[PDB]
RNA sequence: CCGUGAGGGAAAGGUGAAAAGAACCCCGGGAGGGGAGUGAAAUAGAGCCUGAAACCGUGGGCUUACAAGCAGUCACGGCCCCGCAAGGGGUUGUGGCGUGCCUAUUGAAGCAUGAGCCGGCGACUCACGGUCGUGGGCGAGCUUAAGCCGUUGAGGCGGAGG
RNA sequence: GGUGGAGCCUGGGAGUGAGGGCGCGAGCGAUAACGUCCGCGUCCGAGCGCGGGAACAACCGAGACCGCCAGCUAAGGCCCC
RNA sequence: GGGAUGACCCCAGGCGGUAGGGGAGCGUUCCCGAUGCCGAUGAAGGCCGACCCGCGAGGGCGGCUGGAGGUAAGGGAAGUG
C-alpha cells in the first residue's frame, strides 16, 4: 500500500513489512501499537482534515534501543568555561504490519 | 528520514531569444535556470541545472539612462589602472559580456557557481552552434 | 626472499645520503652499480659500499645469483648526532650538529624459473 | 641573531614542498665501444683506453 | 607520601590526542593545538546540530515549491491552501512526495487550490 | 628552598638578557630547585577521651560476646610454651585455625605457645585494645585476664 | 668545569638465571652488517630491562596544480576497507556555517601579553592560637600537661592546671 | 490583591570598590568629541551564545539543560546572490 | 505528594553565566584490610579498539607488547591531577 503516519512528534512514510526507530514509545516488546494517527494512502486518503479518522497503520515494537552517543560540548572562550556531556536519544524500533484504511 | 538523493541525471538544454527583454529580469530567470531550482530535484551541492543557450544578446533591453550611465568597472593591479567603460560601448563591442557579467553577478560565488557559469552559453545572434535539442522557452 | 645489509653510523648528514639512495631505488643491482660509480657526491661511495654488502649477502648467505638481484626497498633512517661547538663572534658559543646516519639497502630477485 | 628572522617555524608541508626540486639526476653514461663497461659520453674512462687515447695499464 | 604525575598526564594527553585524529599539522600531533581545534569543534557540532534541522526546512521547501509551480501555484499559496484546507499535514518533509508520488502530489494541489477558489 | 646545598646568588641580572626573571637556584623553581610544600617531621597522635576507650573497649567485647565468639577460660591443659600443645589444647576449646583468635592471658607460657600460630594475636591482658579485639574473629581471655578487663571498664 | 681569589658547582644508575659477551665463514681498510652459534627471550648484542611523546624516514590506502584559509563542523556524494546483513571504519569532491588558546580589560581574531614542539619538575601547606559549623563522649560538668608504669606498632596511670 | 530562587531575623564564605554603550533630564564643553560629571532606565560587562542590522560588546528580536531529516512565530524579509 | 519510605513512581515549576558561594563525584601516592587475595595459563607500564558502563573526570573487556610484580569491597592519610 503506502502510507503516512505521525508518532513522536514526528510523521512517517510506511509500508508494508519494514520500519526503522521512532521516539520511544511507552509500550513493550511483547506488544502492538496503533498508530491511528495516519493520513495520505497509496490510492490517495489524504486527510482532508487533520487525520483520515477510520484508517490507521499497525506496527509490532520490535524493542526499545539506545542511539549512538552524541557529545555536546559547550566552550566560552577567555572565561574558562567548558562543559562535556554524553547523550544517547531512547528509540523503540518498529516494524510496519498492515495499513487498515 | 527520507531519502532524496536524485543520482546522475542527464542534463536537458534551453534556448532563450532575448530579443526585447530587459537584462536583470531576464538574467534572474537564467540564473534560477542554471541552478535548476525550478525542479524537485533541486540538490545544493551538484551542478544539476539546465545548460542555457542564450541567443540575441546584444539587442537587449535596459531602462532609464543606463546606456551612459551605467559604468563597468575593470581593475588591473598597477597603479591608476580603474577602467570605466559604460554599457553602450559595452554593446557596441563585446555584447554578450554584458548578458554574463549581468548573470554571472548572481550565482553562488564558489567553485560550483564558478562551473555553472561555464553551462551558460551567450551569442550575439540569432541562430546558435548547438544541436543537442534545445527547448526554448519565455 | 630478500637480503639486508644496513651500515650502522655512517657520519654524514642523511638528508645528504638520503639523496643517493633515492637514486637507485628500484634500479637493478648492475644498473645500480654504474650509477652511484658516475654519481658525484659523497654519499654514493657509502651507498655503494652496503649495497655490495647487500649482493655478496644475497648470494653466499641466501644463494640468489648476482643477476636477479635489484634494489628492493632502501632507506636511511637518523643515528645520534655529535654535538660539537662553533665559536661565534662576542662570546657566543654555537651547537652545530655532526649528523649521523644509519644506511639501509635490502635485495630481491626478479624473473624466476 | 640579527635583524630580519624569520616570523613563524616554516611547517613540515611547506618545507617538503620548497625541495620539490632537490631531487637528483642519474649520471648520463653510455657503453663504451672498446670494452663492456658504462662511462660518461666525449670522456676517455679507464676501462677500455681510447683507440690507443693515453691509457692505463694493460699487457 | 610523595604523589608525582606518574602516568596521568600521558593518559589523559593521549586521549584528546585521539579525537584528534584527521586533524592537519600539529593539530593533530601534539596536545596543545589539538586541545584548541576541539573546542572549536565540540562548539561548531552543538551550533550545526541546529542549523542542520534548518538546512532541510530550506531544502523541502525550495523542492515543494519548483515541484508545485509546474501547477500553476507558488509554495505561498500551495501552503496557504493546506493549512487552510485543514490539512495540515503534509509536513515539509513528507511533501518529498513531488519526486516520489507526482499525482499523490497533484491531488494535494488541487485540493489546495481549491481551499482557496 | 631554605634548605638546598646551593649559593643564593642571583643566577642571572634582572633585565635585558632575553631570558626569564630568576634569583637563586634554590626556589621551588629549577629541576634541582627546593620543595614548596613538603612534609617536615611531625606528630600525630591526639588525646582520645578516655571514657571514649573505656566505652569503645567494652563495646569491642560485647559486640564479640553477642556472636558468642568471645570465650574466656580457666586455664589451659597445654601449658609450657609449646606450640604442638597450644595446638593441642586448641582442638579442646573448638579453635583449628577457621578464624582469627585474639588470646589475651597473662601466662607467658601459654603466649609463647600460640604466638607463631598464623592464625592467633597474642596480649597481655593490661595491653587489651580495641584494634586487636577488632582485627580478629575470635577472643579468648582467661578469667585472670578478664578481671583486668573488668578493673578498667566502668 | 668556572673564577685571579673568597667562592660557585654539574651530568652520569639497570645485559642475562648464568658471559653462555657471539668460534668460524661471507662483503668491507675499518666501522658496520649478513649468516652461523649462545639463550626462555638478541627489536635482552653491550652505555644492552621496559622503552612513551616531539622529531626523521620507507611502503601502502583516499585525495589534491581555477582555486581563497583559526583549517574545523553539518549534509550529501565518490573511492578503499571490515561483516551474511543492518551497520561501521579510513579519505575528501562539492554545499552550508564559522574572528586561535591564555592573560589582561569598559572592550581582543585582534596589528595588546605569553607560548617553537614534546616529555618530565612546577604554586593555598604545616604548627600553635582564635571563631563559626559539624560527627561523637560526658554532661553540673568536661579534660588533663609534664612525667611515671607497660608494650616494642598495647595501652594505663597522672587533677598541677584550663 | 500578590506563594516568589519574594521578603524578614541570626550566623559562616565571599568577590566588588578602573566600568562601558544607548535613551531621557542637567552641568562643563563650543547643546564639538567613540568627550566629561551626576540623575532614572536598559543592555554589555558575566548573554563575543542564537536571529535581524552586509560585516559589528551593548540598535531591533530574544534570556541557549540535552536530542529530532516535525510545527507556529519575532525583528527583518519574500528579483538573483 | 505517593507515603505499604518502593529514595521508585505521577503532579508543578525551574535549569545562560565572569568574580564568587554551595553540593556531589573521578583519578594519583601511601597505610589498615594483608601470615589474605590476584600473578609465568603473564604483574606494573606501553601500543591499539568501530564493544560495555557513567551526564563527566573515568571504570570495564579484548588483541599486541612487556617479563615480576599487583592489590577488592570498606575506610584512613596527603609532596595528589
Ligand atoms: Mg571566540
Ligand atoms: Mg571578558
Ligand atoms: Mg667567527
Ligand atoms: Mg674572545
Ligand atoms: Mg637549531
Ligand atoms: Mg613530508
Ligand atoms: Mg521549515
Ligand atoms: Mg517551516
Ligand atoms: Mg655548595
Ligand atoms: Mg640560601
Ligand atoms: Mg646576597
Ligand atoms: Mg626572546
Ligand atoms: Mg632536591
Ligand atoms: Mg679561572
Ligand atoms: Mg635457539
Ligand atoms: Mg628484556
Ligand atoms: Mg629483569
Ligand atoms: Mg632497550
Ligand atoms: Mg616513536
Ligand atoms: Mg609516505
Ligand atoms: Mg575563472
Ligand atoms: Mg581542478
Ligand atoms: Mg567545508
Ligand atoms: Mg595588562
Ligand atoms: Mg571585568
Ligand atoms: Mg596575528
Ligand atoms: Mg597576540
Ligand atoms: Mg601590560
Ligand atoms: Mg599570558
Ligand atoms: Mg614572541
Ligand atoms: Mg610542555
Ligand atoms: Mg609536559
Ligand atoms: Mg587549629
Ligand atoms: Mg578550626
Ligand atoms: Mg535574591
Ligand atoms: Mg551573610
Ligand atoms: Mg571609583
Ligand atoms: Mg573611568
Ligand atoms: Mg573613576
Ligand atoms: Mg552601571
Ligand atoms: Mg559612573
Ligand atoms: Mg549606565
Ligand atoms: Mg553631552
Ligand atoms: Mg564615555
Ligand atoms: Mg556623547
Ligand atoms: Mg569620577
Ligand atoms: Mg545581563
Ligand atoms: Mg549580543
Ligand atoms: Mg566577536
Ligand atoms: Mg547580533
Ligand atoms: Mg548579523
Ligand atoms: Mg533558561
Ligand atoms: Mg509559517
Ligand atoms: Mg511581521
Ligand atoms: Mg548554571
Ligand atoms: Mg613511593
Ligand atoms: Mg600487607
Ligand atoms: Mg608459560
Ligand atoms: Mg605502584
Ligand atoms: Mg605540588
Amino acid at each position: 500500500m503506502f502510507a503516512i503516519v505521525k508518532t513522536g512528534g514526528k510523521q512517517y512514510r510506511v509500508e508494508p513489512g519494514l520500519k526503522l526507530r521512532v521516539e520511544k514509545l511507552d509500550a513493550e516488546p511483547g506488544a502492538t501499537v496503533e498508530l491511528p494517527v495516519l493520513l495520505l494512502g497509496g490510492e490517495k486518503t489524504v486527510v482532508g482534515t487533520p487525520v483520515v479518522e477510520g484508517a490507521s497503520v499497525v506496527a509490532e515494537v520490535l524493542g526499545h534501543g539506545r542511539g549512538k552517543k552524541i557529545l555536546v560540548s559547550k566552550f566560552k572562550a577567555k572565561v574558562q568555561y567548558r562543559r562535556k556531556k554524553g547523550h544517547r536519544q531512547p528509540y523503540t524500533e518498529l516494524l510496519i504490519k498492515e495499513i487498515r484504511g | 528520514m527520507k531519502t532524496y538523493v536524485p543520482k546522475q541525471v542527464e542534463p536537458r538544454w534551453v534556448l532563450i531569444d532575448a530579443e526585447g527583454k530587459t537584462l536583470g529580469r531576464l538574467a534572474t530567470k537564467i540564473a534560477t535556470l542554471l541552478r535548476g531550482k525550478h525542479r524537485p530535484d533541486w540538490t545544493p551541492n551538484v551542478a544539476m541545472g539546465d545548460f542555457v543557450v542564450v541567443v540575441n544578446a546584444d539587442k537587449i533591453r535596459v531602462t532609464g539612462k543606463k546606456l551612459e550611465q551605467k559604468i563597468y568597472t575593470r581593475y588591473s593591479g598597477y597603479p591608476g589602472g580603474l577602467k570605466k567603460i559604460p554599457l553602450e560601448k559595452m554593446l557596441a563591442t563585446h555584447p554578450e559580456r554584458v548578458l554574463e557579467h549581468a548573470v554571472k553577478g548572481m550565482l553562488p560565488k564558489g567553485p560550483l557557481g564558478r562551473r555553472l557559469f561555464k553551462r551558460l552559453k551567450v551569442y550575439a545572434g540569432p541562430d546558435h552552434p548547438h544541436q543537442a535539442q534545445r527547448p526554448e522557452k519565455l | 626472499m630478500e637480503a639486508k645489509a644496513i651500515a650502522r653510523y655512517v657520519r654524514i648528514s642523511p638528508r645528504k645520503v638520503r639523496l643517493v639512495v633515492d637514486l637507485i631505488r628500484g634500479k637493478s643491482l648492475e644498473e645500480a652499480r654504474n650509477i652511484l660509480r658516475y654519481t658525484n657526491k659523497r654519499g654514493a661511495y657509502f651507498v655503494a659500499k652496503v649495497l655490495e654488502s647487500a649482493a655478496a649477502n644475497a648470494v653466499n648467505n641466501h644463494d640468489m645469483l648476482e643477476d636477479r638481484l635489484y634494489v628492493k626497498a632502501a632507506y636511511v633512517d637518523e643515528g645520534p648526532a655529535l654535538k660539537r661547538v662553533l665559536p661565534r663572534a662576542r662570546g657566543r658559543a654555537d651547537i652545530i650538529k655532526k649528523r649521523t646516519s644509519h644506511i639501509t639497502v635490502i635485495l630481491g630477485e626478479k624473473h624466476g624459473k | 641573531a640579527k635583524h630580519p628572522v624569520p616570523k613563524k617555524k616554516t611547517s613540515k608541508a611547506r618545507r617538503d614542498a620548497r625541495r620539490s626540486h632537490h631531487a637528483l639526476t642519474p649520471p648520463t653514461l653510455v657503453p663504451c665501444p672498446e670494452c663492456k663497461a658504462m662511462k660518461p659520453p666525449h670522456t676517455v674512462c679507464p676501462e677500455c683506453g681510447y683507440y690507443a687515447g693515453r691509457k692505463v695499464l694493460e699487457v | 607520601p610523595r604523589a608525582k604525575t606518574g602516568v596521568v598526564r600521558r593518559r589523559k594527553h593521549k586521549k584528546i590526542l585521539k579525537l584528534a585524529k584527521g586533524y592537519w599539522g600539529l593539530r593533530s600531533k601534539s596536545f596543545r593545538k589539538a586541545r584548541e581545534t576541539l573546542f572549536a569543534a565540540g562548539n561548531y557540532a552543538y551550533a550545526h546540530r541546529k542549523r542542520r534541522k534548518r538546512d532541510f526546512r530550506r531544502l523541502w521547501i525550495v523542492r515543494i515549491n519548483a515541484a508545485c509551480r509546474q501547477h500553476g501555484l507558488n509554495y505561498s499559496t500551495f501552503i496557504h491552501g493546506l493549512k487552510k484546507a485543514g490539512i495540515e499535514v503534509d509536513r515539509k518533509n513528507l511533501a518529498d512526495l513531488a519526486v516520489r508520488e507526482p499525482q499523490v502530489f497533484a491531488e494535494l494541489v488541487e485540493r489546495a487550490k481549491a481551499a482557496q477558489g | 628552598r631554605g634548605e638546598v646545598a646551593y649559593s643564593g646568588r642571583k643566577i642571572w641580572p634582572q633585565k635585558h638578557t632575553g631570558r626569564a626573571r630568576h634569583g637563586d637556584i634554590g626556589a621551588p623553581i629549577f629541576v634541582g630547585g627546593g620543595v614548596v610544600f613538603g612534609p617536615k617531621p611531625r606528630d600525630y597522635s591526639y588525646t582520645l577521651p578516655k571514657k571514649v576507650r573505656k566505652k569503645g573497649l567494652a563495646m569491642a567485647v560485647a559486640d564479640r560476646a553477642r556472636e558468642g565468639k568471645l570465650l574466656l577460660v580457666e586455664a589451659f591443659a597445654g601449658v609450657n610454651g609449646k606450640t604442638k600443645e597450644f595446638l593441642a589444647w586448641a582442638k579442646e576449646a573448638g579453635l583449628d585455625g577457621s578464624e582469627s583468635v585474639l588470646l589475651v592471658t597473662g601466662n607467658e607460657l601459654v603466649r609463647r605457645a600460640a604466638r607463631n600460630l598464623p592464625w592467633v594475636v597474642t596480649l597481655a591482658p593490661e595491653g587489651l585494645n580495641v584494634y586487636d579485639i577488632v582485627r580478629t574473629e575470635r577472643l579468648v581471655m582467661d578469667l585472670d585476664a578478664w578481671e583486668v578487663f573488668q578493673n578498667r571498664i566502668g
